[PDB]
């Protein structure tokens, strides 16, 4: 089994694997070093990754992108619209008040949850990796944005389980980048020496994250982390499209807002123009037939673009100032600023980040690969067959978390367990006096420290199997409270003590209620995914057998005319040409859309005769080589 | 300090560095793993790389590319004379040395080819330096196998101008072979053929390797293939479809053709990774929707002569090498068009099922090997 790290980006995903003595980037079927984070649907099969992207502009209504962003999203969330404006497909409320995508698929109307949809993509991307590696892949480490909620981390971990993978850790993405920084730099401070302070700024398609870390050889600690989940390349593309929407009403008397297909053509072209503007100071904007018969030809300067996003750039220093205040340091205390993510290539952003830190920017990581590589290293940390050079890291635990318990004979019924601005993972040991079975829960100590509309309760537990000793008053129960390496709040052990000596007596059974799915629900979703996989595979194999048939027709026809000519009688040649001709016409009729078996059958009729001629051709080839040697 | 490997390409360049037992291909500040060998001069500034290519059509007389075709050559070179007819920039004679002539900051300026290439090499140097975080001063640069002393020396001069210490000028197919580790097989003679097809240029090289020592046995350049000809076959095929279904001809419709063409270029690209591709052009002609598809096998058939013709330089190179196809030990694929399945098939069927070295990005395999060779020359 080979450790697999996944940078699951809103626009594209990077695949990395830990093998040989290192970590490699896995390349897809098109040879790309990232794969588009797209799940699309057709009448016959799903369009996942590259193919999803290829089909996207022709089936926008049934193509879901923004997969990351709808994970764990309340349908009536006050900020739903900032999410939904970037969707082209129909979004709907689910039975749990979350959001799914409604989609035409295989001739029916289908509703899928954000978890199901993200699972489809993880499954495709898993297949890329095992087709590249030839290996068994069973474990993943998925990198998510630090703003991911506890729920959202459980959701995406379940998505991996539906794709048949063990989500070994759900890691914060720029922590994963910082880990790859740490494992690759060879000159890190070593003893009593001051750690190296490195800020990491990641701006991608949708998010802007600043995370500040202390490095020594073999270790990092995250000091401060701040996010803007509404600051990304997609906001630039959108501001550019809205600008041209207005321009085209006056210039061409066309209204692209009333024409979703036209609008989408401009949106797509707007990203390419935005990228030109990271290199050049002016750029033409030219889109042919944005509607029927209408060619638009305009332009934009970098300075005009910067004006377009002025409202957004008002927030440009916030994640830096917030991450420094958290880290309890001033900008001057940072040694290096490392830049990753595609949107950090924008010159105004680069200047603003540099100016906010008072430092030049460093770019000593591959900006695209760093998160996936760190995630693959972290996945390796978890393999039982241990062969990684160790690296220790701690991540920041921004919020205070308490646990509560059926009071019973305790003077208190709750306590602060994991403080605001501590680290995870962390384990806290408590012992409680108990009169019998009891409930427990974890909650946010102060809900005002959390995002608007955050439920206070994180998880709850039913602890049972409590048995009182002879002196039937109370009994001490020892508990293990864990903020696990994903930052998830758990109870991982409970036992009765006091069986002259202390001793474990009864191991108590814990029933956990978390944001994670039931085994019953997990299996049902694993099932649906397996069915869609089988259907996709049948369609892909039948398309292949049919292209293989068509190719062989042309190939064997040309050979009979050339190198096979001396190796066939007139009756053999004309018989085979006849069936070649007939097989070609069949591909336009009944064979236009037949079944796997018939493409194979037709090929076998042809090849069975064709091979006889080939085997004569090959015999005289070898014979000429004995006349050689 | 690490040495770098640079593929100074005729159209694109690529830089790598060997670090921690592996070659890292370095992305430029726009995120691209290759950089256009373009240098633009404008009323205010000089632009190199992506910036230069991005504004070519708006500034064609002052955007220089193809300096690799001029470098180390005499002005009266029949190749120089021939090539000039294809460029929108001016090339002047200065002592029988070609110079590209240009408007720069409101003035008329001429540049030696090695001055244009040095600026590209400065760029690759800066890319390497930004990634490593320290000054880079040592480089292996690659040239084609057919380069003469003067072409080789002129390229080294461009390196020296860029501020590099040119550790070695090596052949591009040698670099590609080193990338795949084909120099590691010890004593005994191995015949390697490097098939380099992409960006409208085609080079077949046969090398002999023995104890890590390379000898150029044959070079064969069918110079022009891999572009608009395949596009035309697809365009003509679909123009026929429309003519058949709707009984109307779109041939003499300037805009409609460019539209159907754009669709065919897209479709072509899809067929390197899929066995079929859909075409869908809204109201293509006189309000009529053209939604169709093409299979990979059909595409290959339309272009079967254009594909088969790739084996000509293979067969030529073999003759100059005085080798039978059975005597080639190793195959290396470089250049973008070798991603095309039919190219890989033809080659493999021609060479009797022999395995192909193709796992390294065919655009990056030359910078890769140059970076390997740069680290060896420092160890
Ligand atoms: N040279 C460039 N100039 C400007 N923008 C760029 C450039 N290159 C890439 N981008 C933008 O960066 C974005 C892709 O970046 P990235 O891969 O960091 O995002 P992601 O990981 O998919 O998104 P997220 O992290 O928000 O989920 C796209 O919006 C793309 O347009
Ligand atoms: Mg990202």
């Amino acid at each position: 089994s080979t450790p697999f790290g996944l940078d699951l980006g809103n626009n594209n995903s990077v695949l990395a694997v830990a093998r040989n003595r290192g970590i490699d980037i896995v390349v897809n079927e098109v040879s790309n070093r990232s794969t588009p984070s797209v799940v699309g649907f057709g009448p016959k099969n799903r369009y996942l990754g590259e193919t999803g992207k290829n089909k996207q502009t022709s089936n926008i209504k049934n193509t879901v992108a923004n997969l990351k962003r709808i994970i764990g999203l309340d349908y009536h969330h006050p900020d739903f619209e900032q999410e939904s404006k970037h969707f082209t497909s129909k979004l709907v409320e689910l039975d749990d008040k979350k959001t799914g995508a409604e989609v035409r698929f295989a001739g029916e109307k289908h509703v899928f949850s954000a978890t199901q949809l993200a699972a489809m993509f993880i499954d495709k991307v898993k297949d890329t990796v095992k087709q590249d590696t030839k290996a068994n892949i069973t474990d993943v480490c998925i990198a998510v944005p630090p703003w991911y909620t506890e729920e959202q981390r459980y959701n995406i971990a379940d998505a991996a389980r539906i794709a048949g993978l063990n989500p070994v850790r759900i890691v914060n993405d720029v922590t994963a980048a910082g880990v790859s920084y740490g494992i690759f730099k060879t000159d890190l401070p070593e003893g009593e020496e001051k750690p190296r302070i490195v800020a990491f700024v990641d701006i991608g398609h949708s998010s802007y994250t600043c995370s500040i870390m202390a490095f020594k050889k073999g270790q990092l600690k995250v000091l401060g982390t701040a996010c803007d989940k509404h600051f990304g390349g997609r906001d630039f593309d959108l501001a550019i499209t809205e600008h041209f929407a207005d321009e085209f009403k006056t210039k061409y008397k066309i209204d692209i807002r009333e024409n979703p297909k036209a609008y989408n053509r401009i949106l797509t072209a707007a990203e390419k123009l935005k990228k030109v503007l990271s290199a050049n100071t002016n750029a033409p904007f030219s889109v042919e037939s944005v509607m029927n018969d209408v060619d638009v030809s305009s332009q934009l300067s970098r300075e005009e673009l910067e004006e377009l996003v002025k409202p957004l750039l008002e927030r440009v220093t916030e994640p830096v100032t917030k991450a420094l205040a958290q880290a309890k340091l001033s900008a001057e205390e940072v040694d290096f600023v490392e830049i990753i993510g595609g949107t950090t290539r924008i010159p105004t952003l680069k200047q603003s980040i540099s100016e906010a830190f008072g430092k030049p920017l460093s770019t000593t990581l591959n900006q695209d690969e760093a998160i996936a590589k760190g995630a693959a290293f972290i996945c390796a940390i978890h393999s039982p067959t241990l062969r990684v050079r160790p690296f220790k890291f701690e991540d920041i635990h921004p919020y205070s978390v308490s646990y509560s318990w059926d009071k019973q004979v305790e003077d208190e019924d709750h306590m602060e367990v994991f403080p605001a601005g501590s680290s995870f993972p962390s384990t806290k040991l408590i012992t409680l006096n108990r009169t019998g079975d009891f409930s427990m829960a974890a909650s946010y100590t102060d809900i005002t420290q959390l995002p608007p509309n955050t439920p206070e309760q994180i998880a709850n537990w039913e602890i049972t199997g409590v048995q009182l000793p002879e002196g039937q008053d109370s009994v001490p129960v020892k508990l293990k409270l864990r903020c696990d390496p994903s930052g998830l709040h758990t109870i991982e052990e409970a036992y009765t003590i006091e069986d002259t000596k202390t001793v474990k007596k009864d191991d108590l059974t814990i029933v956990a209620h978390t944001f994670g799915l039931d085994a019953k629900k997990l299996n049902e979703l694993i099932e649906k995914e397996n069915e869609m996989l089988a259907q996709d595979k049948l369609v892909a194999e039948t398309e292949d057998r049919k292209n293989t048939l068509e190719e062989y027709i042309y190939t064997l026809r040309g050979k009979l005319e050339e190198e096979y000519a001396p190796f066939a009688s007139d009756a053999e040649k004309t018989k085979l040409q006849g069936m070649l001709n007939k097989a070609e016409e069949w591909l336009y009729d009944e064979g236009f859309d037949s079944i796997k078996a018939k493409y194979i059958a037709k090929y076998e009729e042809l090849a069975s005769l064709g091979n006889i001629i080939r085997g004569r051709y090959l015999a005289k080839e070898e014979e000429k080589k004995q006349a050689i040697r | 300090a690490a040495a770098i490997g640079i593929d100074l390409g005729t159209t694109y360049s690529c830089v790598g560095v060997f670090q921690h037992g592996k070659v890292e291909i370095i992305a430029n500040d726009q995120g691209n793993r290759t950089t256009p060998s373009y240098v633009a001069f404008t009323d205010t500034e000089r632009l190199i790389g992506d910036a230069a290519k991005n504004q070519v059509a708006l500034n064609p007389q002052n955007t220089v590319f193809d300096a690799k075709r001029l470098i180390g050559r005499k002005f009266g070179d029949p190749v120089v004379q021939s090539d000039m007819k294809h460029w929108p920039f001016q090339v002047i004679n200065d002592g029988d040395k070609p110079k590209v002539q240009v408007s720069y900051k409101g003035e008329t300026k001429a540049f030696y080819p090695e001055e244009i290439s040095s600026m590209v090499l400065t760029k690759m140097k800066e890319i390497a330096e930004a990634y490593l975080g320290y000054p880079v001063t040592n480089a292996v640069i690659t040239v084609p196998a057919y380069f003469n002393d003067s072409q080789r020396q002129a390229t080294k001069d461009a390196g020296v101008i860029a501020g590099l210490n040119v550790l070695r000028i090596i052949n591009e197919p040698t670099a590609a072979a080193i990338a795949y580790g084909l120099d590691r097989t010890g004593k005994g003679e191995r015949n390697v053929l490097i098939f380099d097809l992409g960006g409208g240029t085609f080079d077949v090289s046969i090398l002999t390797i023995d104890d890590g020592i390379f000898e150029v046995k044959a070079t064969a350049g069918d110079t022009h293939l891999g572009g608009e000809d395949f596009d035309n076959r697809l365009v003509n095929h679909f123009v026929e479809e429309f003519k058949r279904k709707h009984k109307k001809d779109i041939s003499q419709n300037k805009r409609a053709v460019r539209r159907l063409r754009t669709a065919c270029e897209r479709a072509k690209r899809t067929l390197s990774s899929s066995t079929q591709a859909s075409l869908e052009i809204d109201s293509l002609f006189e309000g009529i929707d053209f939604y169709t598809s093409i299979t990979r096998a059909r595409f290959e058939e339309l272009c079967s002569d254009l594909f088969r013709s790739t084996l000509e330089p293979v067969e030529k190179a073999l003759r100059d090498a005085k080798l039978d196809k059975a005597q080639i030990h190793d195959l290396v694929l470089v250049g973008g068009s070798t991603r095309i399945p039919k190219v890989q098939k033809l080659l493999q069927d021609f060479f009797n099922g022999r395995d192909l070295n193709k796992s390294i990005n065919p655009d990056e395999a030359v910078a890769y090997g140059a970076a390997v060779q740069a680290a060896i020359l420092m160890g």
